[PDB]
């Protein structure tokens, strides 16, 4: 289980990218309770790059959808589009404390599926300069394998996801 | 505590 | 056309010990040659396993190991030796092929301690990108394989084979080219 956790995150997060608006709120370094906690910055792995900051990974999102000129995408073409096909996820600490308010230690047993530190991998395509519902009028076409890890945002679950759960950890790959 | 050793 | 994010060679961040490459070196090499084998040294009660998908060898052979006691398959330590045993046979390149191998780690914080003695322990976490050989020696079934790995590591329970376990092990299957 704990398919669900994942699949609100992987819903924002993909909409998100494909809307163009930034993901650099799901990540643990915007997050204030985390960061007073002393939490690291997330660790980002974009194709080998380490990318410093969510928000360079944002500008870097945009880079690539980005067109210059000599052509020029018909109307209706969708610079960049990224499809899943499949996320899975594993438990790696089912009684993860770090910044925690010890009420939510109090409240939620390791057996009680909130206090989770996940891996998640996703998989699927991304298609450039493709219609938005085709998978076959794309100029080029890559597939992509994300992985994240994902810690739990004490400020959301203490009262789905894309905050329920915030990134720690991400390497995307694609190719 | 870790057995990996320290980044570089 | 928009130009794709550009893609480097494989990021290796592991500690100073080195376990990435002592891990990886003997993974490829015993699931080629003794599969079986990694299990004892590296699974542990705790460990869990997916196998996913984004003719093919592995998609029958995941079919009707699933139906018995794109697409998902995730067992626990129970059934991991079960489940390997079905996965077709492979030969990967060698890892100092290195432009076949997109395989990306670093160490980050906040496992548990299974010892106890401390609140939080450092883990490793891999992904791999690679492609294999796949073969199926009953259904004359020869191909190459793309595919995904994602391993996290860390301490391992006392008394283990080694200082470091497998927790977590997500292998996505993907492209089959027929060959």
């Amino acid at each position: 289980s704990r398919r669900y956790a994942a699949k609100s995150f992987v819903e924002w997060y993909y909409r998100q990218i494909n809307e163009n608006k930034p993901v650099a709120s799901g990540y643990v370094n915007n997050n204030a309770t985390y960061t007073k906690a002393g939490h690291p910055p997330a660790d980002i792995t974009i194709n080998g790059r380490v990318v410093a900051t969510p928000e360079e990974w944002d500008t870097m999102l945009k880079e690539q959808r980005a067109q210059h000129n000599t052509s020029t995408l018909p109307i209706g073409r969708k610079p960049v589009r990224y499809d899943v096909d499949c996320f899975d996820v594993h438990v790696i600490n089912a009684d993860y404390r770090f910044a925690a308010p010890q009420r939510m230690i109090e409240q939620h047993a390791p057996t009680d599926g909130v206090r989770m530190m996940m891996a998640l991998t996703v998989s699927g395509s991304v298609y450039f300069g493709a219609s938005p519902r085709s998978t076959d009028d794309y100029v080029i076409k890559q597939h992509f394998n994300d992985v994240f890890i994902l810690v739990p945002n004490w400020d959301v679950l203490e009262k789905r996801s894309g905050r329920k759960y915030l990134i720690a950890s991400h390497k995307y790959r694609a190719y | 505590s870790s057995v990996f050793g320290a980044p570089a | 056309s928009p130009t794709p994010l550009p893609q480097l060679p494989s990021n290796v961040r592991d500690g100073e010990n080195n376990v990435a490459s002592t891990f990886l070196q003997a993974f490829f090499q015993l699931w080629d040659h003794d599969r079986l084998t990694l299990i004892p040294q590296f699974y542990d009660s705790e460990t869990t396993f997916s196998v996913v998908f984004a003719q093919d060898p592995a998609s029958s052979s995941c079919s009707k190991f699933s139906r018995n006691l794109l697409q998902r398959l995730f067992v626990g330590s129970n059934l991991i030796a079960d489940l390997w045993k079905v996965l077709p046979a492979t030969r990967h390149p060698s890892l100092d092929q290195t432009s076949q191998w997109l395989i990306d780690c670093h160490t980050f914080p906040h496992l548990a301690d299974p010892t106890g003695m401390a609140p939080y322990a450092m883990g490793l976490m891999i992904n791999v990108n690679g492609q294999c050989e796949e073969a199926d020696i009953s259904q004359n079934l020869y191909g190459t394989r793309t595919f995904s790995r994602c391993f996290i590591l860390g301490p391992s329970k006392p008394g283990a084979p080694h200082p470091y376990r497998v927790l977590s092990d997500q292998l996505t299957l993907h492209t089959w080219k027929p060959q």
